[PDB]
RNA sequence: GCUAAACCUAGCCCCAAACCCCACCUUACUACCAAACCUUAGCCAAACCAUUUACAUAAAGUAUAGGCGAUAGAAAUUGAUGGCGCAAUAGAUAUAGUACCGCAAGGGAAAGAAAGCAUAAUAUAGCAAGGACUA
RNA sequence: GCUACCUAAGAACAGCUAAAAGAGCACACCCGUCUAUGUAGCAAAAUAGUGGGAAGAUUUAUAGGUAGAGGCGACAAACCUA
RNA sequence: CCUCCGCAUAAGCCUGCGUCAGCUGACAAUUAACAGCCCAAUAUCUACAAUCAACCAACAAGUCUUA
């Protein structure tokens, strides 16, 4: 009778409560006799690296020096890591400057995205 | 003896009223997009 | 009860102010422009009853006439309500056949 | 260890703790990926602590010593973030010239709006998917009443909002 | 990671890796009596119990040997001045046993006033045998 | 049959600083150059030859606006920390304060020192008081028959625009006793518990 | 101002450490930690 | 002297102008398995009802139609930002399509800034007053 | 989601007497004969007692179906959210 | 002194007599083994009730997969 509160895996019967989740992602399947087979491939690994060593901080000192906004554009980015490249052999076939054809075959795939974060 | 008519059931309820139900028919379409007009908060049951 | 116990805030009126001052001129507009331009034509407002004067049924059906297209659904409904209304009244209720 | 849930020992009681400014976008942007990579779990890790510090004075009903810190952390978080996200989006750009990470596609669903429908990965082809293909991403032509009334609702409050805004600089005028 | 799509796993596939976590967890002091080795944390509802262990053990390098969770329902009760219900948030609590006999408990956190206080000092209530009348006059 | 109409229940279910704290140097009554000159190096205008005849003045006349609970004026004629003292246990009940010529020559006794003045002037004039009930009867002094009253009054001052205001009247233990009150007092004893015992 | 145990010196803030690069954080994180992936990511359908 | 009384802008009305991250069709808001188009009717008027009626200007309510009756009805041709608005029972339903009611479709609010009593019960007799009376 | 009927797959029925029962007495359970109370009620049809059935044409949980000139009906013009 | 009462499960509801301080607010809480959420397919298979299943008694003829 409740329209207004938000349907969660609390409120069905046995089969509706089972059924609903969180929306925590998937591990694995259900095999026959509901057995869970958890994938170790479909579970995060987080790449945690190695802090020693590691001078950044949470906070910065505030006597370090206000600057002005710059936020990094395709031009830019082209800029600072292609031009120089382009330039130094066009004094002097764009895969040997970075351009890929097609993201397919590369690990982390740019477009469609699939890598997390 | 009357009354009590309302014997609260979420799989009828869902069945009955629902979201997939509503869209299953042109009219049901008809009934959420007057709710939606309307303002409803509660589209479907 | 129904009565006031202050006394409302003062309200000043300019009597000298533009619109006012201004009022009524080029009303003759014809008579002293060799009727070119007919006083009506200084008329601002609907569309549908610049220059023209009528009952309350003559008004809607003009303004079904003239805007009805770009009446908005609910209005447009409402107009056609309020035309077939105002027909039965006008049409079959009074004191006078 | 767990103790890295806790300000330092020292620090507990104090009525303030003192702390830096929040990493700005354009002080990270200098930063390189791996550096962005650890500071992205310096900040998590002290992200943790606060929020275990404002748990555990909403716990004790007692105020949260210096809670502006958390925001900070907030802040250089989603700076952080934004700078990661900025040269990704540049990089896909460059080799892709999509402006979005996602596939999607304008889409007119059964009500008749449009939608920017975002793809979901699948394993079989949409033409064999039984539940994709029963989304119905067409309107049938008695929505169209209905989306004229409801661009006439919008149109309404549109007119309703800018006669009160001229209404209220007309008073204005009048008051001044 | 939460609310980021998850790019969808196929036998003999990659290994899927997050590399800036999402999750933000506390490490709350328990409501009831808990066993020495159990540590209460409140956890995002799309964390599961593998991804809070593999966080555990990667962020903080901490053993973990179980961990457990449970969904906790935030009152709908309350309601504004409007008598609209205001929801308290659901929020998963998670209870980790360490390992090898590690042992934790919650640790003890937290263990123009002038002259207010100067002129509370100075206030010279007035006496009994003054009946009322203002002894400021120097009659 | 006709069904029952419900009311809707919303009907029925309706509920429902330029002042400083005291003194720095309290004078004790039967070498202040440095503050003289920390007043007059921010001040730039002072004598001290006649600062008692502004003080007599200012004492009068805020006495006198006690008189007719000129509250507006009271405000800058006292600190605020002496304002309520002055205006508090007065408040309905109308005082009849009046002055008559001093018995000697107001002078200064001592000054001390984000920088708040302070002067210490010693007064032994002649005053009347009639202190009335909201009813108006006489319950303290009689407004006819003058007294003489010896006051060590305490100016400060702020220090940019504010002015020399009573802060504090010092009232030493050597003091005669106040005027009797018209009226007796009952002082109740120690309120007994039901299990406690007089002693 | 003093810099507290959580503050970064003003040098370690600003050293600019970027190195313009066409590698996302990812893969360049994946190289700097010596992670090694073979798997082949299969492909997937969108929509 | 209690309860109360009052208030003025929150907004609204009519014109003119202008064309206006993630999740979700499965039990919606759930990461991931092999099919649309089709006369409106009726109330109502005809004092019933049955054909019928009932979903710029001017020509003209004319020609026409019509149980030739109720009534219906052309065309050729002619050429064309403001408020003697509301001001919280009003003006939008609107503080909100919320609360609340209903299984559902659906219905749908309220509100913000005198009366009644008490001071002081009551006196033969009566539409409670009037003529009066020193009363 | 009541109710009428139906579909799927479930469940309940002590004890005694009798023997494979639309069998007897009688619990649970279902019903509602008669009386009293109640009648703005505990209740928009209840309570107490009394009474009928109680291994069957029974009762009953769950999910599904039939829709308004229609459905459903062991026809009472009964029921289809008081 | 009283109770076809009580405890669980289902269904339903959704924090609705836990602590604290002033009905309101804050704080806490239900931890999977129970239960739900299943199954890689192609075909081929599967006459012989149940009723303590053994006699006895029938009719209404009754959840029945391996390569
Ligand atoms: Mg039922
Ligand atoms: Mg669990
Ligand atoms: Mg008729
Ligand atoms: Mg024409
Ligand atoms: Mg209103
Ligand atoms: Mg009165
Ligand atoms: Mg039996
Ligand atoms: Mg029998
Ligand atoms: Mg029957
Ligand atoms: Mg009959
Ligand atoms: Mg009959």
């Amino acid at each position: 009778a409740d329209r207004m509160s938000k349907w969660t895996s609390k409120r069905g019967p046995r089969s509706f409560r089972g059924r609903k989740g969180r929306g925590a992602k998937g591990i694995g399947f259900l095999t026959s006799g509901w057995r869970f087979v958890q994938i170790k491939e479909m579970v995060p690994e987080f790449v945690v690296p190695d802090l020693t060593g590691f001078k950044l901080k949470p906070y910065v000192s505030y006597l370090a020096p206000e600057s002005e906004e710059t936020p990094l554009t395709a031009a830019q980015l082209f800029s600072e890591a292609v031009a120089p490249a382009i330039e130094k052999d066009f004094k002097d076939n764009l895969e040997k400057y970075g351009f890929e054809p097609t993201q397919e075959g590369k690990l982390f795939q740019l477009y469609p995205r699939n890598f997390l974060r | 003896a009357r009354g009590n008519e309302y014997q609260p059931s979420n799989i009828k309820r869902k069945n009955k009223h629902g979201w997939v139900r509503r869209l299953s028919t042109p009219a049901g379409v008809q009934v959420i997009l007057r709710r939606m007009l309307k303002g409803r908060k509660s589209l479907s049951h | 009860i129904g009565i006031r116990l202050t006394l409302p805030p003062p309200k000043v009126v300019d009597r000298w102010n533009e619109k006012r001052a201004m009022f009524g001129v080029y009303d003759n507009i014809g008579i002293l422009g060799n009727f070119e331009k007919h006083p009506k034509e200084l008329i601002r407002g609907p569309i549908w009853l610049r220059g023209w004067k009528g009952n309350e049924l003559q008004r809607c059906i003009r303004k079904r006439k003239m805007v009805g297209s770009r009446m908005f659904a609910d209005d447009l409904h409402n107009l056609n309500k309020r035309i077939r209304y105002l027909y039965k009244h006008f049409n079959r209720h009074g004191k006078f056949r | 260890g767990l103790e890295e849930f806790f300000d330092d020992p020292k620090n507990w009681g104090q009525e303030k703790v003192k702390s830096g400014a929040a990493w700005t976008c354009q002080q990270l942007r200098n930063k390189s990926n791996e550096d962005l990579h650890k500071l992205w779990y310096v900040l998590l890790k002290e992200r943790n602590m606060l929020l275990t510090l404002e748990q555990e004075a909403k716990r004790q009903r007692l105020p949260m010593p210096s809670p502006e810190r958390l925001d900070k952390v907030v802040d250089s978080m989603d700076a952080l973030d934004k700078v990661v996200q900025e040269r990704e989006d540049a990089l896909r750009l460059l080799q892709t010239g999509q402006e979005r990470a996602r596939p999607g596609a304008w889409r007119r669903d059964i009500f008749g709006r449009i939608i920017w429908h975002k793809f979901k990965q699948w394993v079989i082809p949409w033409h064999l998917n039984k539940r994709y293909n029963r989304k119905r991403f067409f309107a049938l032509p008695y929505v169209d009443h209905f989306l004229r009334l409801e661009r006439e609702k919008r149109a309404r409050i549109k007119a309703r909002k800018e006669n009160l805004e001229r209404k209220k600089a007309k008073i204005l005028l009048k008051k001044f | 990671a939460r609310n980021v799509v998850y790019p969808l796993y196929r036998l003999g596939g990659p290994q899927l890796r997050v590399f800036r976590t999402n999750f933000f967890i506390q490490l709350v002091r328990p409501g009831v009596a808990q066993p020495e080795d159990t540590v209460q944390f409140r956890i995002p509802m799309e964390m599961t119990r593998v991804d809070l262990r593999n966080y555990l053990e990667g962020i903080y390098n901490v053993p973990v040997a179980a961990v457990r969770t449970r969904v906790q329902h935030g009152s709908n009760k309350r309601r504004d001045h409007r008598n609209v219900r205001i929801k308290k948030p659901d929020y998963k609590v998670a209870y980790v046993q360490l390992a090898h006999g590690q042992t934790f408990t919650f640790p003890d956190l937290f263990p123009l006033y002038s002259m207010l206080e100067e002129e509370r000092q100075q206030r010279q209530s007035s006496d009994p045998r003054r009946g009322g009348v203002p002894s400021w006059f120097g009659l | 049959f006709t069904p029952p109409i419900y009311q809707p229940k919303f009907k029925t279910e309706k509920e429902f600083l330029a002042c400083t704290a005291g003194i720095f140097d309290a004078y004790v009554p039967p070498a202040s150059q440095v503050s003289i000159r920390r007043i007059k190096d921010y001040d730039a205008n002072f004598k001290i030859k006649d600062f008692p005849e502004k003080a007599k003045d200012i004492f009068i006349e805020a006495h006198l606006c006690l008189n007719n609970s000129d509250h507006d004026r009271l405000h800058t004629l006292v600190t605020e920390h002496c304002f309520p003292d002055m205006t508090w246990d007065i408040k309905y009940k109308t005082v009849r304060w009046s002055f008559v010529e001093s018995l000697e020559p107001s002078h200064v006794v001592q000054v001390r020192c984000n920088v708040y003045g302070q002067i210490t002037v010693r007064m032994h004039t002649r005053q009347t008081l009639a202190i009335y009930d909201r009813f108006g009867r006489l319950m303290y002094g009689q407004e006819d028959v003058p007294k003489d009253v010896l006051e060590y009054v305490v100016f400060e001052k702020q220090l940019p625009y504010g002015s020399w205001r009573m802060h504090t009247k010092i009232v030493p233990p050597w003091a005669p006793p106040k005027q009797p009150i018209l009226k007796t007092v009952m002082i109740p004893g120690p309120q007994l518990k039901p299990e406690e015992e007089y002693e | 101002w003093i810099d507290g145990p959580k503050d970064t010196s003003v040098e370690d803030a600003l050293e600019r450490t970027y190195v313009p690069c066409l590698k996302t954080l990812q893969e360049e994180v994946m190289e700097a930690m010596g992670i090694k992936e073979t798997r082949k990511y299969k492909k997937v359908y969108w929509y």
